[PDB]
C-alpha cells in the first residue's frame, strides 16, 4: 500500500511540474510543449502501475493526504477515492489526453500563446482528476467547478470572436444551472449524514434519498449536455479543435455520468430517480442523433455524436448498470478523440474549412487520416471487435432484455441506426465523392507530431475494449439468453442505418432539387431550442432586471418613498414655520395664544 | 552625525518608540489586574520553591 | 407559406414593403439620413487620424 | 468593407444582389458540382427571362414576388466562408490585432531589439505629421455647398500630398497579424 | 491591544513631520509593520478570549476584523498616490491622516468590550468617511452621496443609542462578557419587540439591508478609491460584526422578529444581483454585487446557528478582500480614460495581459469558486438556511445563477472581445497597480489553505 | 504509532499466493525494484533524521483541568462562578466535537475496509455511531449560536421534565 | 465668461521616466518607495506573518481536544461507560419543580 499510494500521488506531481515551470523564467529556455507532452506521457505511464495492482487483487483505497479545517463535527480532509471507476479513468484520461497534448503541438504551432494553451489543457486535466479521484463531496466540487472554468477558458480561446464568447459563457449558465443540483446534494448530506465522504453517505442506503439524488441528477443534466440542459455541447465547438477532442468529448462531459456512477448505490433503491435517467438519457440520445442528421460542420456532427452517446450512458445508467455505463465512457473516450483528432486533421489542411460541402475525396488525398476516420466511424457504429462493440452490444442486450418503458426501448434502438446513418454522413461527404475545396491544393498529414498520436488512439480504438473487457473483475450478471432477433439487434440496425443513409446520399446526385420539409427543418434548427429559448429567456429576465429591479424600485419608488419623502416633509415644515412677516404685532398676538394655552392647560388639570 | 541627515532620519524613531510605550502601557494593564493571580478554582496551586508569582 | 413576424425573429428587410418604396418623400429622407452620419464620421475620423491626440476620444452618444 | 453604402439601393443593385443570394444557397443544396452547375445554370434562365422588363412598376413586383419565393426556398444553413461574417474563422484573429500605437509605450529595451524597425518608423511617424495640416484644409475646400454628403474621401490632387485621412487605412494591422 | 494603537498613533506625527519625499514611503512601510504586529492576536492557544483590559478584548470575531483593518491600511495608502500627486504637500498629508484616524477608530471599535463605546467609535468612523469622500470625490454628486451616507447612518444610530441607555439603565452596565453571563430571556411584548428593532436598524442600514440600500452605490460611485475600499472592506461589517454582539440579548424575540429581515434579505440579494446584469457603471456594478453578497450575511445571522455564524464570519473576511480588489481594478482603467462607464474600454486583455490574469482572479472569487472562502462562506450560510427551511435555497439557486452571469459579464464586456483602439492613453500598468493587486489576492489564497483563522466565534 | 484501542483494525488476512500460470508477475518485480531504488535511500534519509532526533530528545505534556463546580452550582448574576462553569463547558463540548469525529473516523475507515460486506459488518460502528449522535443530539442539538452552559441545562431540564411526565402517566 | 483655468491635459507617466513604478516622478523617490512596499508588504509581513501564524500552536485548543478526547475514548471503553451520555449534567445536581 506504499507503492500503490505513491503512484496515485505521483501521478498529480508529475502533472503539476508543467504549471510549476510556467510561473518561472525556465519556461522561455525549453520546449514547453514537449516537456508537457513527456510530463503527461511518463504520468500516463505510471498510472499502469495501479492499473496492474488493481487487476491483479481487485483492491480498493480510500487515502487521505491532509487534513484541512475541522468545523467542530466535521473534518475536511483531502482525500483520494482510488477504486476501480478512478484507476481505470486516470488511465483512459492521461493516454488520450497524452495525443491530444502531442496533437495541439502540431495543430496550434503558428498560435503565438502556445504555451498558455498548453498549460490550460494540464490544469484541464488536473481537476477532472481531482473530480474523478475525490473521496468527499467537496473535494469532487472543487473538481467540478474547476473544469466549468477551464472549458470557459478554452472554449474562449479566441477572445476576440464574439461568437467564442459568447459560446463559452452559455456554457458557464448551463453548468451554473446544474451545479444548483450539486449544492442542494451537498446541504442535504451534511445535514442528514453529517458528512460528504462517500463512506458516511454509504449509509444513507435505507434513506429516502429523492431529494438529494434529484439534486445529482439535475447536476448530471447539465454536465452531461442532457435534454434541457444540452445546446451548451454543441456551441462550445467555438475553441480550438484540441479543446473540442479533450474536454468536449472524451472527459468532461461525462462528468456527470460518472457522478452518478459514484452514488449508484443509492440511486439503485430509487425506481423514480431510475426511470428518470432512463427517460431523459431516451430523449438525450434521440434528439440529438435527430440533429445530427442534417448538419454540415464537421465538429457539429461529431458534437451531437457525443451528445447522443452520452445520453445511451443515461440510459444505462437508469437501468440499473452503473458498470456498464462507465465502461463506455472508457471505450467512448478512444474513438472519439480519434474522430475530433481527424477532423482537425481535415480542418487544418484545408484552410480551416469545417463545412463537409467543400471537403470530399478525402479517401484518396489523405490516406491516413481517412483510414483512421473510418476506423473510428466503425467502432462507434458498433462494428463487431472493435473497442465500441465491447461495451455498446452488451448496452443493447440489456436494453432489450430488461422490464424498461417501451417508448425508451424504442427511441433507443431508432437512434442507434441513428448513429450510423450520420456516421454514413461524414465518411459519404467528406471521404468519398468529388473534390469540392479550393483549387490550390496543399495538404500535408506528414508530420510526425499529427500521424503518431492518432496512430496511438487507433490501436486504442481497436484493441483497448478487449483488453478492458476480460481485465475488470465481474460485476453485473449479463442476460445472455434471448431470441436471436434480440441478439442481433444492435448489428442489424446499425447495418439497417448505413444502408438507409447510404441509400439517400445516393438521391442527392440526381438532377433533382432539394426542397426544406419542415421535418428536416426541425433538424438543421435543432429542434429551435436554441432559437426561442436562447432569445426569450435572456429577453425576459435581462428586461426585469432594468424595468423592475433597477428602474421601477432602487431609482424611483425606495428613492420616493425613503429619502425623498423625508426631504419633502422638513422642507415644507421649514417653509411654514420660517415665513414670518417681522411685524411685532403678530408675534405679540402668538405669544398671548401661548398664555391663554397654558392657563387652560393648567385650569383643566386642577385636580 | 549631521543636522541635516539627522533632521530627515529622527523620525524613525516615533512609530517604534509608540510599540514600545504600547507594550509599556499593557504590562501596567496587567498590574492592576492581579485579583485573582493564583487564585481561581481552575489554576490556583502551592508556589514552587523559590517563586513569588504564578505570573507577572 | 408566407413570414409572420414576431418581436424576437424581426421582418427581414427584404421582405419588408418599405424598402421597395422610391417616392421623392422617402428618397430625401434617405440621402438626409446619409447626410448625418457622413458629417458625423468625417468629424469622428479626423479626431481619430489626427497625429497630435494624446488620449481618447470623447464619445457624447455615450 | 472598404467602400461605404449609399443611401439606398438603385433597383439594379437590389436585383443583383437577389441573384447571388439565390445562387449561393442553391450550391448549399445541391453541394455537388455537376448538380449545382445545372441548376445555375436554370437559375439564370429565370432571370433572363424578365431581363428587359421596362415596365418598373411590375419590375419592382417580380422583385417583390421573388424575394418572397427565396425566403421560403432559403436553406436553413448556408454555406458560409470561414472568415465571412458567421463564418467559423471570423474574427479569430481580432485578439492579435494589436494598433500601432501601442509601439509607443515599448520600453528602450524592447526597441533596443528591433534598431531597424524604429527608424523607419520615425520616419512614418514625421511622415504623418508634416501632411497632417495639409489633408486637413484639402476636406475643408473640398466641402460642397449644399448639405448633401457621403463617406467617401477624396484623393491628394497636388504632388507631395496624401490623400486625407489615410494613416488608420494604411498602417492598420494585417489580416494575420503574428 | 495599546501596543496595536499607540504605535498607529505615532503613524500621525510621522505623517506631519515626515519630507514631502518620504511622506509615502515612512507611512506605507511602518503601516506595514503595524499590520505584522496585530498577527500577535492570532496567537490564541485556549478557548479564554483576549481580555487585555477593563476596555480592549479580542476574540476570534474581532480578531480577523481587526487585521484586516491594519492590512487595508498599506493597501489604501498605495491606491491613492496617483491620484493624489497633483494635490499640493499638506494637501496629501490630510488625506493621509483621515486614513489613519480610520485605521485607529476600526481597531478600536473592533476591540471595544462596552457597547457605548463601541458606539461612540462606531459613529466616529462617519467624520473621517464624509471628509474622504466629500473633499478628494471627483463628481458633483458627491456632496449628495455625502448626505445619502451620513444620515442613513445617523436615523439609525438615534434609536441604537436610546436601546444602549434603555439596557445600561436596566441591567447597570453595557460590558459584554457580564451582558452575555447574566442575559435573561425577554418578554415578547410590543415594548420588547421595539426594543429588538432599536437594537437592530443601526447595524442593518449599515449593511445594508436591502430596501435601505440606496446610500452604497451613491457612496460607491462618488468617492475615492481608498474610501470604496474602506468602506466595502470594513464599515459594511461593523453592521455584521454590531448584529452578532448585541442579538445575544435579545432573544428568544429574534425567533419571529427576524422574519421580515431574512425575506427582505433572501428575495433582495435577488433583485440586487439581477441589477448588476444592466449596470452601465463599473463601480455600481461592483457596488450592487456588495449589497447581494451582504444580504446573504444579514440572513445567517438571524437565523443564528453555528453553522450560519460561521458562514457569515468568513463571507465577511472573503468578500472583504474581494471586494475592495475589484474596486482597485477598476479604478486602473478609470485613472487612464476617467469613465466609469463598463461599456467604454474593451478588449483590455490585448493591452494589459497580468492585470486580466487580476481581474479573472477577482472575478472567480466573486462568483465563489471553490475552495476560495468565498466559496466556504457561501456555502455553509447556504447549508444552515436550508435547515432553517428547505425553499431557501430556491433563492439560494437563482443568486448562484446570476452571480456567475454578471460576474462573467464583467470580464468579458472590459477584457475581452475586440480592442477600443482609440484608446492610445493606455499606459501600460504600474509595478504599484501590480503589486496592490497582489496585496489581495495573496491572503485570499494564504486564508483559503489556513481557513480556521477566520471561523468566527461558534466553530 | 497511535492507540490501537481508540482506533481499532481488525487483523490482516491476505492469501499465500498461489500462481498457476508461468509468466512472470510484473507488479512483483517492479515492487522489487521499488524497494530497492525508492524504499531503501528514503529509510536511510529517514533513520539519519531520528538519529539527529535523539540527540535533542525534549518532551511536552498534555495540559490536565481540574473540574471546577458546574453552572448548577452557580448562583445566578455570580459572574466570577458562571465565568469558570461556562469555560469549563466550553472546553467539554470541544472534546464532545472530537469524540463525534472518532466515531464517525470509525465508521468511514469500517466501511472502506469491509467493502461489499459493510452492511453487515459494520453493525457495530455503525450501532455505535447512532447511540453517540443521539446523546450528542441530547446534549447540544438547537442550542444556537449562541451556545452555553446555561442554555445547555435549561434544554437538559425541560427534557428531564417531559421524562418524568410521560413516566408519571405510566 | 468667468476666470478659470483650462482643464489639465492627459499625461503619459512614462514619457520622462520610462522606469517609472507608479509612486512619485522622482526617480530616486519612485524605486525607494518601490522597494520599501515590496521588502515590508512581502519580504516582511507576507512571508513572517504566515510563518507565525503556522507555528500558533494548538490554536483554539485544537490539538489538545482531539488529544482529550481520544484519552477519554479509551477510558470509557475498557471500563464499559458509554461513550457519550444524554445528560451533560449529573440528575442528582438538578432539583425539578414539584409540578
Ligand atoms: C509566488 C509568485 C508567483 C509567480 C507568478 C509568475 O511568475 O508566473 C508567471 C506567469 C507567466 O507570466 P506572463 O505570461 O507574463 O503573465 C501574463 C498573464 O498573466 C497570463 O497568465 P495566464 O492566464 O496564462 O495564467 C494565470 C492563471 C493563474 O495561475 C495559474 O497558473 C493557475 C493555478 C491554478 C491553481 C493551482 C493548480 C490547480 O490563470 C488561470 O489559468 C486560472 C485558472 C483557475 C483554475 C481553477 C482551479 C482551482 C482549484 C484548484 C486549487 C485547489 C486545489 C485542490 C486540491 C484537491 O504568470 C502567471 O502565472 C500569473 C501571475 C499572477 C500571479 C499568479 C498567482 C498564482 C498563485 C498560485
Ligand atoms: C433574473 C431575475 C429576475 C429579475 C428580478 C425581478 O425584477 O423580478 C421581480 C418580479 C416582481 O414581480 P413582477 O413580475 O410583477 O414585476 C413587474 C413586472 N412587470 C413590470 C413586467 C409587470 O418577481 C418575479 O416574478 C421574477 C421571477
Ligand atoms: C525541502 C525539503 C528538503 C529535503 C532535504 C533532505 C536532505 C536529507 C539530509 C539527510 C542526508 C543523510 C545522508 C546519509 O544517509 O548519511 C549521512 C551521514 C551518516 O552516514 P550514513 O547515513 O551512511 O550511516 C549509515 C548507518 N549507520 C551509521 C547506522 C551505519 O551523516 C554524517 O555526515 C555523519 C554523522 C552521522
Ligand atoms: C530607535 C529606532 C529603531 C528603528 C530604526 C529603524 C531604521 C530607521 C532608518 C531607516 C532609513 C534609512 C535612511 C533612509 O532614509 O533611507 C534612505 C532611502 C532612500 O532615500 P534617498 O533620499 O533617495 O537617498 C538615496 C540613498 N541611496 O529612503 C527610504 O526609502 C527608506 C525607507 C524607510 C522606511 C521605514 C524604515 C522602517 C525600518 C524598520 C523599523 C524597525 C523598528
Ligand atoms: C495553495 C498553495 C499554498 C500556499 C500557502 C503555503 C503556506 C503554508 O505553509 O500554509 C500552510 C498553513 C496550514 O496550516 P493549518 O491551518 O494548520 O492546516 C490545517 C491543519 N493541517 O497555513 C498557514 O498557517 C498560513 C496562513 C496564512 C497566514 C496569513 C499571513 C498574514 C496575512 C496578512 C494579512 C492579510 C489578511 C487579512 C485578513 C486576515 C484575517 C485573519
Ligand atoms: C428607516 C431607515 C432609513 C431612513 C433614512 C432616511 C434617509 C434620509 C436622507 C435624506 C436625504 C436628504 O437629501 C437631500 O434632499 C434631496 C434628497 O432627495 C437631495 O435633492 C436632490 O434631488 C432633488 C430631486 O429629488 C433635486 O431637485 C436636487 O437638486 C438634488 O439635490 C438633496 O440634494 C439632499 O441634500
Ligand atoms: C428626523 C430627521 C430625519 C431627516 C434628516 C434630515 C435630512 C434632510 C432633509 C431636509 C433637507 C433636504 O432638503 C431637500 O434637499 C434640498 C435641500 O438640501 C432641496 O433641493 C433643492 O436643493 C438646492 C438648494 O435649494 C436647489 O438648487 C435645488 O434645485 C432644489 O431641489 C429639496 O427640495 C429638499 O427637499
Ligand atoms: C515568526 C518567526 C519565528 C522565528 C523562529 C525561530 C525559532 C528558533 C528555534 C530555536 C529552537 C531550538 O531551541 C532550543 O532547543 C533546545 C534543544 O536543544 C531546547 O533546549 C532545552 O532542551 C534541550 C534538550 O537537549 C536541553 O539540552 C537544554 O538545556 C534545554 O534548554 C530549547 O527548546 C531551546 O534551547
Amino acid at each position: 500500500m506504499n507503492i500503490f499510494t505513491t503512484s496515485i500521488l505521483l501521478i498529480f506531481i508529475l502533472l503539476l511540474s508543467p504549471i510549476l515551470i510556467s510561473m518561472s523564467n525556465l519556461i522561455k529556455h525549453i520546449n514547453f510543449p514537449l516537456y508537457t507532452t513527456t510530463s503527461i506521457k511518463f504520468s500516463f505511464i505510471i498510472s499502469l502501475l495501479p492499473l496492474l495492482m488493481f487487476f491483479h487483487n481487485n483492491m480498493e483505497y480510500m487515502i487521505t493526504t491532509w487534513h484541512w479545517v475541522t468545523m467542530n463535527s466535521m473534518e475536511l480532509k483531502m482525500s483520494f477515492k482510488t477504486d476501480f471507476f478512478s484507476i481505470l479513468f486516470t488511465s483512459v484520461a492521461l493516454f488520450v489526453t497524452w495525443s491530444i497534448m502531442q496533437f495541439s503541438s502540431w495543430y496550434m504551432h503558428s498560435d503565438p500563446n502556445i504555451n498558455r494553451f498548453i498549460k490550460y489543457l494540464t490544469l484541464f486535466l488536473i481537476t477532472m482528476l481531482i473530480l474523478t479521484s475525490a473521496n468527499n463531496m467537496f473535494q469532487l466540487f472543487i473538481g467540478w467547478e474547476g473544469v466549468g472554468i477551464m472549458s470557459f477558458l478554452l472554449i474562449g480561446w479566441w477572445y476576440g470572436r464574439t461568437d467564442a464568447n459568447t459560446a463559452a459563457l452559455q456554457a458557464i449558465l448551463y453548468n451554473r444551472i446544474g451545479d444548483i443540483g450539486f449544492i442542494l446534494a451537498m446541504v442535504w448530506f451534511s445535514l442528514n449524514m453529517n458528512s460528504w465522504e462517500l463512506q458516511q453517505i454509504m449509509f444513507s442506503n435505507n434513506n429516502d434519498n429523492l431529494i438529494p439524488l434529484m439534486g445529482l441528477l439535475i447536476a448530471a443534466t447539465g454536465k452531461s449536455a442532457q435534454f434541457g440542459l444540452h445546446p451548451w455541447l454543441p456551441s462550445a465547438m467555438e475553441g480550438p479543435t484540441p479543446v473540442s477532442a479533450l474536454l468536449h468529448s472524451s472527459t468532461m462531459v461525462v462528468a456527470g455520468i460518472f457522478l452518478l456512477v459514484r452514488f449508484h448505490p443509492l440511486t439503485t433503491n430509487n425506481n423514480f430517480i431510475l426511470t428518470t435517467m432512463l427517460c431523459l438519457g431516451a430523449l438525450t440520445t434521440l434528439f440529438t442523433a435527430i440533429c445530427a442528421l442534417t448538419q454540415n460542420d464537421i465538429k457539429k456532427i461529431i458534437a451531437f455524436s457525443t451528445s447522443s452517446q452520452l445520453g445511451l450512458m443515461m440510459v444505462t445508467l437508469g437501468m440499473n448498470q452503473p458498470h456498464l455505463a462507465f465502461l463506455h465512457i472508457c471505450t467512448h473516450a478512444f474513438f472519439k478523440a480519434m474522430l475530433f483528432m481527424c477532423s482537425g486533421s481535415i480542418i487544418h489542411s484545408l484552410a480551416d474549412e469545417q463545412d463537409i460541402r467543400k471537403m470530399g475525396n478525402i479517401t484518396k488525398i489523405m490516406p491516413f487520416t481517412s483510414s483512421c476516420l473510418v476506423i473510428g466511424s466503425l467502432a462507434l457504429t458498433g462494428m463487431p471487435f472493435l473497442t465500441g462493440f465491447y461495451s455498446k452490444d452488451l448496452i443493447i442486450e440489456a436494453i432489450n432484455t430488461c422490464n424498461t418503458n417501451a417508448w425508451a426501448l424504442l427511441i433507443t434502438l431508432i437512434a442507434t441506426s441513428m448513429t450510423a446513418m450520420y456516421s454514413m454522413r461524414i465518411i459519404y461527404f467528406v471521404t468519398m465523392t468529388k473534390p469540392r475545396f479550393p483549387p490550390l491544393i496543399s495538404i500535408n498529414e506528414n508530420d510526425p507530431d499529427l500521424m503518431n498520436p492518432i496512430k496511438r488512439l487507433a490501436f486504442g480504438s481497436i484493441f483497448a475494449g478487449f483488453v478492458i473487457s476480460y481485465n475488470i473483475p465481474p460485476t453485473s450478471i449479463p442476460v445472455l439468453t434471448m431470441p436471436w432477433f434480440l441478439k442481433t439487434t444492435a448489428l442489424i440496425i446499425s447495418v439497417l442505418g448505413f444502408l438507409i443513409a447510404l441509400e439517400l446520399n445516393n438521391l442527392t446526385m440526381k438532377l433533382s432539387m432539394n426542397k426544406a420539409n419542415p421535418y428536416s427543418s426541425f433538424s438543421t434548427l435543432l429542434g429551435f431550442f436554441p432559437s426561442i429559448i436562447h432569445r426569450i429567456t435572456p429577453m425576459k429576465s435581462l428586461n426585469l432586471s432594468l424595468k423592475t429591479s433597477l428602474t421601477l424600485l432602487d431609482l424611483i419608488w425606495l428613492e420616493k418613498t425613503i429619502p425623498k419623502s423625508t426631504s419633502t416633509l422638513h422642507t415644507n415644515m421649514t417653509t411654514l414655520t420660517t415665513n414670518q412677516k417681522g411685524l411685532i404685532k403678530l408675534y405679540f398676538m402668538s405669544f398671548l395664544i401661548n398664555i391663554i394655552l397654558i392657563i387652560i392647560l393648567y385650569s383643566i388639570n386642577l385636580e | 552625525t549631521l543636522f541635516q541627515l539627522l533632521r530627515e532620519h529622527w523620525v524613525h524613531i516615533l512609530v517604534p518608540a509608540g510599540f514600545v510605550f504600547g507594550c509599556y502601557l499593557d504590562r501596567k494593564d496587567d498590574e492592576k489586574l492581579t485579583a485573582f493571580r493564583n487564585k481561581s478554582m481552575l489554576f490556583q496551586r502551592e508556589l514552587r520553591p523559590n517563586e513569588e508569582v504564578t505570573w507577572k | 407559406s408566407k413570414y409572420k413576424p414576431a418581436p424576437l425573429a424581426t421582418l427581414p428587410s427584404t421582405l419588408d414593403p418599405a424598402e421597395y418604396d422610391v417616392s421623392p418623400e422617402t428618397r430625401r429622407a434617405q440621402v438626409e439620413r446619409l447626410s448625418i452620419r457622413a458629417r458625423l464620421k468625417r468629424e469622428y475620423l479626423l479626431q481619430y487620424n489626427d497625429p497630435k491626440r494624446v488620449s481618447h476620444i470623447e464619445d457624447p452618444a455615450l | 468593407a472598404f467602400c461605404a453604402p449609399p443611401a439606398y439601393l438603385t433597383h439594379q443593385q437590389k436585383v443583383l444582389r437577389l441573384y447571388k443570394r439565390a445562387l449561393r444557397h442553391l450550391e448549399s443544396w445541391c453541394i455537388h458540382r455537376d448538380k449545382y452547375r445545372y441548376f445555375a445554370c436554370l437559375m439564370r434562365a429565370r432571370f433572363e427571362e424578365h431581363k428587359n422588363e421596362k415596365d418598373m412598376m411590375r419590375a419592382t413586383q417580380l422583385l417583390r414576388e421573388a424575394e418572397e419565393e427565396f425566403w421560403q426556398n432559403q436553406h436553413p444553413q448556408p454555406y458560409i466562408f470561414p472568415d465571412s461574417p458567421g463564418g467559423t474563422s471570423f474574427e479569430r484573429y481580432e485578439c492579435y490585432k494589436v494598433p500601432e500605437w501601442c509601439l509607443d509605450y515599448w520600453h528602450p529595451s524592447e526597441k533596443a531589439m528591433y534598431p531597424d524597425y524604429f527608424s523607419k518608423r520615425e520616419q512614418w511617424k514625421k511622415l504623418r505629421m508634416e501632411s497632417w495640416d495639409r489633408e486637413v484644409k484639402q476636406l475643408q475646400e473640398e466641402t460642397s455647398p449644399d448639405g448633401i454628403m457621403t463617406e467617401a474621401l477624396p484623393p491628394a490632387r497636388r504632388e507631395g500630398d496624401l490623400p486625407p485621412l489615410w494613416w488608420h487605412i494604411v498602417t492598420r494591422p494585417r489580416e494575420r497579424p503574428t | 491591544m495599546l501596543k496595536i494603537i499607540l504605535p498607529s498613533l505615532m503613524l500621525l506625527p510621522l505623517t506631519w513631520l515626515s519630507s514631502p519625499k518620504k511622506t509615502w514611503t515612512n507611512v506605507t512601510s511602518y503601516s506595514f509593520l503595524i499590520s505584522l504586529t496585530s498577527l500577535t492576536l492570532l496567537w490564541q492557544t485556549d478557548e479564554n478570549y483576549k481580555n487585555f483590559s477593563n476596555m480592549f478584548s479580542s476574540d476570534p470575531l474581532s480578531t480577523p476584523l481587526i487585521i484586516l483593518t491594519a492590512w487595508l491600511l498599506p493597501l489604501m495608502l498605495m491606491a491613492s498616490q496617483n491620484h493624489l500627486k497633483k494635490d499640493n504637500n499638506v494637501l496629501q498629508k490630510l488625506y493621509i491622516s483621515m486614513l489613519i484616524s480610520l485605521q485607529i477608530l476600526l481597531i478600536m471599535t473592533f476591540s471595544a468590550t462596552e457597547l457605548i463605546m463601541f458606539y461612540i467609535l462606531f459613529e466616529a468612523t462617519l467624520i473621517p468617511t464624509l471628509i474622504i469622500i466629500t473633499r478628494w470625490g471627483n463628481q458633483t454628486e458627491r456632496l449628495n452621496a455625502g448626505i445619502y451616507f451620513l444620515f442613513y447612518t445617523l436615523i439609525g444610530s438615534i434609536p441604537l443609542l436610546i436601546a444602549l441607555i434603555l439596557i445600561q439603565n436596566h441591567v447597570g452596565t453595557l460590558n459584554l462578557m457580564i451582558l452575555s453571563f447574566t442575559t435573561h430571556t425577554l418578554d415578547a411584548s410590543w415594548s420588547n419587540n421595539l426594543l429588538w428593532l432599536a437594537c437592530m436598524m443601526a447595524f442593518l442600514i449599515k449593511m445594508p439591508l436591502y430596501g435601505v440600500h440606496l446610500w452604497l452605490p451613491k457612496a460607491h460611485v462618488e468617492a475615492p478609491i481608498a474610501g470604496s475600499m474602506i468602506l466595502a472592506a470594513i464599515l459594511l461589517k461593523l453592521g455584521s460584526y454590531g448584529m452578532i454582539r448585541i442579538s445575544i440579548i435579545l432573544d428568544p424575540l429574534t425567533k419571529y422578529m427576524a422574519y421580515p429581515f431574512i425575506l427582505l434579505s433572501l428575495w433582495g440579494m435577488i433583485m440586487t444581483s439581477s441589477i448588476c446584469l444592466r449596470q452601465t457603471d463599473l463601480k455600481s456594478l461592483i457596488a450592487y454585487s456588495s449589497v447581494s453578497h451582504m444580504a446573504l450575511v444579514i440572513a445567517s445571522i438571524m437565523i443564528q446557528t453555528p453553522w450560519s455564524f460561521m458562514g457569515a464570519t468568513m463571507l465577511m473576511i472573503a468578500h472583504g478582500l474581494t471586494s475592495s480588489l475589484l474596486f482597485c481594478l477598476a479604478n486602473s482603467n478609470y485613472e487612464r480614460i476617467h469613465s466609469r462607464t463598463m461599456i467604454m474600454a474593451r478588449g483590455l486583455q490585448m493591452v494589459f495581459p497580468l492585470m486580466a490574469t487580476w481581474w479573472l482572479m477577482a472575478s472567480l472569487a466573486n462568483l465563489a469558486l471553490p475552495p476560495s472562502i468565498n466559496l466556504m462562506g457561501e456555502l455553509f450560510i447556504t447549508m444552515s438556511l436550508f435547515s432553517w427551511s428547505n425553499f431557501t435555497i430556491i433563492l439560494m439557486g437563482i443568486n448562484i445563477i446570476i452571480t456567475g452571469m454578471y460576474s462573467m459579464y464583467m470580464i468579458i464586456t472590459t477584457q475581452r472581445g475586440k480592442l477600443t483602439n482609440h484608446m492610445i492613453n493606455l499606459q501600460p500598468s504600474h509595478t504599484r497597480e501590480l503589486t496592490l493587486m497582489a496585496l489581495h489576492m495573496i491572503p485570499l489564497i494564504l486564508l483559503t489553505t489556513s481557513p480556521k483563522l477566520i471561523t468566527g466565534l461558534t466553530m | 504509532s497511535w492507540d490501537k484501542d481508540v482506533y481499532p483494525e481488525p487483523p490482516s488476512r491476505t492469501p499465500a499466493p498461489s500462481p498457476q500460470t508461468s509468466l512472470p508477475n510484473p507488479i512483483t518485480y517492479l515492487t522489487k525494484a521499488y524497494d530497492l531504488v525508492v524504499d531503501w535511500p528514503v529509510t536511510l534519509v529517514r533513520e539519519f533524521i531520528e538519529r539527529q532526533h535523539a540527540k535533542n530528545r525534549t518532551y511536552y505534556y498534555h495540559r490536565q483541568y481540574r473540574r471546577v463546580p458546574d453552572i448548577t452550582e452557580c448562583k445566578e448574576g455570580d459572574v466570577l462562578c458562571i465565568y469558570e462553569a461556562e469555560m469549563q463547558w466550553r472546553r467539554d463540548f470541544k472534546v464532545d466535537q472530537e469524540i463525534m469525529n472518532i466515531i464517525q473516523e470509525r465508521l468511514k475507515a469500517c466501511q472502506q475496509r469491509e467493502g461489499e460486506n459493510y452492511q453487515q459488518n459494520c453493525a457495530k460502528e455503525l450501532e455505535q455511531f447512532t447511540k453517540v449522535t443521539k446523546a450528542y443530539q441530547d446534549r447540544y442539538l438547537d442550542l444556537g449560536a449562541y451556545y452555553s452552559a446555561r442554555k445547555c441545562l435549561a434544554k437538559q431540564k425541560q427534557r428531564m421534565l417531559e421524562e418524568r411526565k410521560a413516566a408519571r402517566q405510566e | 465668461q468667468w476666470q478659470e483655468d483650462p482643464e489639465p491635459e492627459d499625461e503619459n507617466v512614462y514619457a520622462k521616466n520610462p522606469d517609472f513604478h507608479g509612486y512619485d516622478s522622482d526617480p530616486v523617490v519612485d524605486v525607494w518607495n518601490m522597494r520599501a512596499v515590496f521588502f515590508f508588504g512581502f519580504s516582511i509581513v507576507l512571508v513572517f506573518g504566515t510563518t507565525f501564524v503556522a507555528y500558533v500552536p494548538d490554536y483554539r485548543m485544537q490539538e489538545w481536544a482531539r488529544r482529550e478526547a481520544e484519552r477519554l475514548v479509551k477510558y470509557r471503553e475498557v471500563n464499559g461507560l458509554p461513550i457519550m451520555e444524554s445528560n451533560y449534567f449529573d440528575p442528582s445536581k438538578i432539583q425539578l419543580p414539584e409540578d
